């Protein structure tokens, strides 16, 4: 029950994820 | 399902100290929330050096494709990439004039450190981050650091004459001492706080002045709320254990 | 690409790391995040026992007056730990932080009368200098040589202010006629989480060596050493927090540029 504000700011999508995560 | 929520959740309680840490390990946790993570939870800010032009720039998440992070100076990656995310011409441009800004913004209010700008590209307008790294030179024995992250969406209207503003800033302060009297005495983490506003876009008042204008607002916010919560209400709550 | 068994020991991890007060809520974030109640409890039990313990976990026993620590010295095996004072063991559930089973218990004998001394001398102290502090004193011969450790914890969570606090301190004296070697190591742990989070984390070791005479002189000493140590150690933390904030923050940032006004920023533009 705590307020996330950075779980709300602008996305870049398409970004590669790191290459030890994969994606 | 709740997972990301008690993912940032874990992150707001578990030390600040261990904080690159942290986040691997909640990656590992939960990997299918990776991108989500890498997104939201923020890091201290590691300098790089630009070979091309000879410039400090700022690594995080907002620059990063791969394991390669971009240059706001020469507009590369680096390790190089084929492919990686680049801005428009017309953020390009907006980019770079947004970097010196901030740099001279740099130089007033700190005196020093590194800064570094970075723009994107959003359906009906765009985003930006504003990166500032200070680290502090040491005296009596004290070491500290400095990290700001300002994060700007900005909506972009038909008409071209107003724009929503939304700005979501962190800021993260580091001080650490080992003293005969004390001992070790690490005191560190992180404050965000967030506004928003509708502003007229024009020659007068172009996005570069809006967005600063808020950016600064916010820092001068935070450096005395960081004042309070560190140096006020931390101590305090010290003193009320004994 | 990572096994049950990586995530299980990363959950363990997290929930000994909890801040002081907010167990239930690292507790609950790991849980779901694990999503597999079997896998938490067989490869994470231990880091509930190891929290309690390492935090100093003040527990009331129904029956007597005031709470006794949990602490590594008080640890009986099988559930249960040692109450040195009230001279009982009980059972302790980690997980409900609740004792219970209160059984008489045998200890040393011998260290019997220093380790009362020791623990009336310290009580009287921690109720004195602290606003809530509770101590724990234990007497074991250790490697043979008989040994006075006190443990002190002392508390504040305020949840609903988004912060909480705890300092714990552990005094071990080695007796060593006409001597004693003193060890300590004093803790403190603070966490401020409106809008952020914030912790301050301390540790002071302490080497001394003091006269040893009866037991009832020597508690007082003792007491006075532990005084003297822990005093200085809070005095010379708030003189950290003063120099932190009048060189350190303020060499890192200036309140405002030398014109003594915001930016011009069409100035700046230009
Ligand atoms: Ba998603």
């Amino acid at each position: 029950n705590l307020l996330h504000l950075t779980a709300n700011r602008p996305k870049m999508p398409g970004r590669r994820l790191p290459g030890r995560f994969n994606g | 399902d709740q997972q990301l929520d008690c993912a940032l959740d874990l992150m707001r309680r578990l030390p600040p100290q261990q904080i690159e840490k942290n986040l691997s390990d909640l990656i590992d946790l939960v990997p299918s929330l990776c991108e989500d993570l890498l997104s939201s939870v923020d890091q201290p800010l590691k300098i790089a050096r630009d070979k091309v032009v000879g410039k400090d720039y700022l690594l995080c998440d907002y620059n990063r494709d791969g394991d390669s992070y971009r240059s706001p100076w020469s507009n590369k990656y680096d390790p190089p990439l084929e492919d990686g995310a680049m801005p428009s011409a017309r953020l390009r441009k907006l980019e770079v004039e947004a970097n010196n800004a901030f740099d001279q913004y740099r130089d007033l209010y700190f005196e020093g450190g590194v800064s570094s700008v970075y723009l994107w590209d959003l359906d009906h307008g765009f985003a930006g981050v504003i990166l500032i790294k200070k680290a502090g030179d040491g005296s009596k024995k004290i070491k500290g650091c400095w990290d700001s992250i300002h994060v700007v969406e900005v909506q972009e209207k038909s008409s071209g004459r107003t724009a929503h503003y939304k700005l979501t800033s962190t800021v993260m302060l580091w001080l650490q001492t080992n003293k005969t009297g004390s001992g070790t005495m690490n005191l560190g983490g992180s404050l965000t706080r967030q506004m928003e506003k509708d502003e007229t876009v024009s020659d007068s008042s172009p996005h570069i002045a809006n967005i600063g204008r808020l950016v600064e607002d916010m820092e001068n916010k935070i450096r005395s709320t960081l004042n309070e919560i560190y140096f006020g209400k931390t101590k305090d709550i010290v003193n009320g254990l004994r | 690409r990572v096994s049950d068994e990586e995530k299980v020991r990363i959950a363990a991890k997290f929930i000994t790391h909890a801040p002081p007060g907010e167990f239930n809520e690292v507790f609950n974030d790991v849980r779901l995040l694990l999503n597999n109640d079997n896998l938490l409890r067989e490869g994470a039990a231990h880091a509930f026992a190891q929290y309690n313990m390492d935090q100093f976990t003040p527990v009331k026993i129904e029956g007597y007056d005031d709470q006794v620590l949990i602490t590594e010295h008080g640890d009986l095996g099988n559930g249960r730990f040692l109450d040195p004072r009230n001279k009982i063991s009980f059972k302790f559930d980690h997980l409900r932080k609740e004792a219970s089973d209160p059984q008489p218990e045998d200890t040393e004998s011998a260290l019997k009368q220093w380790r009362d001394a020791c623990d009336s001398a310290l009580r009287a102290y921690v109720k004195d200098h602290y606003p809530n502090g509770f101590c724990t004193v234990y007497g074991k011969s250790i490697d043979g040589q008989q040994t006075i450790i006190a443990c002190i914890e002392s508390h504040q969570f305020q949840p609903k202010n988004f912060w909480n606090g705890r300092w714990r301190s552990e005094w071990k004296f080695t007796i060593t006629p006409p001597t004693a070697q003193v060890a300590a190591v004093l803790k403190i742990q603070v966490h401020y989480y409106e809008d952020g989070n914030v912790q301050l984390v301390s540790h002071k070791d302490i080497q001394d060596s003091v006269q040893v005479s009866s037991d009832v002189q020597t508690a007082k000493e003792f007491i006075k050493i532990i005084e003297n140590a822990e005093n200085e150690y809070q005095t010379a933390i708030s003189e950290n927090y003063q120099t932190m904030s009048d060189t350190t923050f303020k060499a890192l940032r200036r309140q405002l540029p030398v014109t003594r006004t915001k930016i011009d920023w069409n100035k700046i533009l230009s």
